[PDB]
């Protein structure tokens, strides 16, 4: 099979500049009849892969003018003029020109902006999942930048690591932030052996954890 | 407005079987070759099969992973294409996606939304919606209120809140599997002057289970 490599796995770029994204093939991609078949696909979050580019250079209907494309044989360019925060994604290439088609392993955009510390909320188990006999405790850390966070849980001071669940968004397409979730799912025997939880974030924005906690027995 | 809508995904048992459909309208079905795309970790995007148009004898092609499991047809006079896929794995598991190559070319121009398939011989079970409410008083502040989706198989489940009057500042977050089972988390923050004096729900929807929920986020 043809083999398209996509080097960079993730490339940062400020809104307003010009960045490209590179893709390189291993046999060529020009058919006999003059073509080159090497396209371009763009996948949003949570959205199906669109088309950008097809065959090198041509632009796909609906496609902002800030996006071009370049290359020959087996080295490719996509370009943008002008990088919008709405630009977050993952850009693919894949060849069009022998069977089975295939596809680069993307190279996913991400938007570089200020610093942001979190948003951190912590939230005690419901009273319905409790009559459940279960005892989640979920903490948000909303809307930071940049994308590395760490999260602690602390059970009357001492640290928990298992029973921990975590999630995290994509890049925001407006805002450009990151979000996640962390939640420490513990029994209710477990729980009531405990009174005080803590969510501990520990962000670049700040030398000092961010600390937000509660006591059960409140 | 051209249209392609997958349909017939979902839990299927290891070894068992699924058929997939695909519905096209908006442009010349008759004239496109079609193809299925699947998506899934460690493989990102994969090329699947493709059906031709009738004047390029309908052949079929298959990847090496699918050949003599799946097999790709298409009915014209209904505008759809078919995967039949047999002796399923776990390795099927994942995002499938229609796509086509129109009458006048341009690689694959246009993508359907997409139907995921989880291979898995675990049972579909709906899940528990509890409301996430703020340990104290607020405050001319923002609240963060939120959503504990646990306890369910297979993805996906929707969350909305207030029926999608709320929206600009809510995070859903991707799913965690835990013991054969998923739980998901989604957030939304408003002003201190919205909640509590306005309703806050979360509606969640389960497919699978045909489950649907609605959980009001009240005070503690
Ligand atoms: C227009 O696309 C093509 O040329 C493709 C293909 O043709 C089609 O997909 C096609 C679609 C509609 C009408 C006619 C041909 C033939 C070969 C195999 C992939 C590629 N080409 C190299």
């Amino acid at each position: 099979d043809i083999v398209m490599t996509q080097a960079a796995p993730s490339v940062p770029v400020t809104p307003g500049e010009s960045v490209s994204i590179s893709c390189r093939s291993s046999k060529s991609l020009l058919h006999s009849n003059g073509y080159t078949y090497l396209h371009w696909f763009l996948q949003r979050p949570g959205q199906s892969p669109q088309l950008l580019i097809y065959r090198v250079s041509n632009l796909a209907s609906g496609v902002p003018d800030r996006f071009s494309g370049s290359g020959s044989g087996t080295a490719f360019t996509l370009r943008f003029s002008r990088v919008e925060a709405e630009d977050v994604g993952v850009y693919y290439c894949m060849q069009h020109l022998e069977y089975p088609f295939t596809f680069g392993s993307g190279t996913k955009l991400e938007i570089k902006r200020a610093d942001a510390a979190p948003t951190v909320s912590i939230f005690p188990p419901s009273s319905e999942q409790l009559t459940s006999g279960g005892a989640s405790v979920v903490c948000f850390l909303n809307n930071f930048y940049p994308q590395d966070i760490t999260v602690s849980w602390k059970i009357d001071g001492a640290e928990r690591s298992s029973g921990v669940l975590n999630s995290w968004t994509d890049q925001d397409s407006s805002d450009s932030t990151y979000s996640m979730s962390s939640t420490l799912t513990l029994t209710k025997d477990e729980y009531e052996r405990h009174s005080s939880y803590t969510c501990e974030a520990t962000h670049k924005t700040s030398t000092s954890p961010i600390t937000k906690s509660f006591n059960r027995g409140e | 407005e051209v249209t392609l809508q997958e349909s017939g995904g979902g839990l299927v048992q290891p070894g068992g079987s699924m058929k997939l459909s695909c519905a096209a309208s908006g442009f010349t079905f008759s004239d496109a070759w079609v193809d299925w795309v699947r998506q899934s970790p460690g493989k990102g995007l994969e090329w699947v099969a493709e059906i031709r148009n009738k004047a390029n004898n309908h052949a079929t092609k298959y990847t090496e992973s699918v050949k003599g499991r799946f097999t790709i047809s298409r009915d014209d006079s209904k505008s759809s294409v078919y995967l039949q896929m047999n002796s399923l794995r776990a390795e099927d598991t994942g995002i499938y996606y229609c796509t086509s190559v129109p009458q006048l070319g341009r690689g694959f121009a246009y993508w359907g939304q997409g139907t995921l398939v989880t291979v898995s011989a675990a049972s579909t079970t709906p899940p528990s919606v509890y409301p996430l409410a703020p340990g104290s008083g607020g405050a001319g502040s923002m609240v963060t209120l939120g959503c504990l989706v646990k306890g369910y198989f297979p993805e996906p489940v929707t969350v909305t809140w207030n029926s999608g009057a709320l929206s600009s500042g809510v995070h859903t977050f991707p799913a965690v599997l835990n013991g054969d089972l998923y739980t998901l988390s989604s957030s939304v923050t408003v002003p201190s002057s919205t909640w509590p004096s306005q309703t806050v729900t979360c509606n969640v929807a389960h497919p699978a289970s045909s489950t649907q929920v609605d959980k009001k986020i009240v005070p503690k």
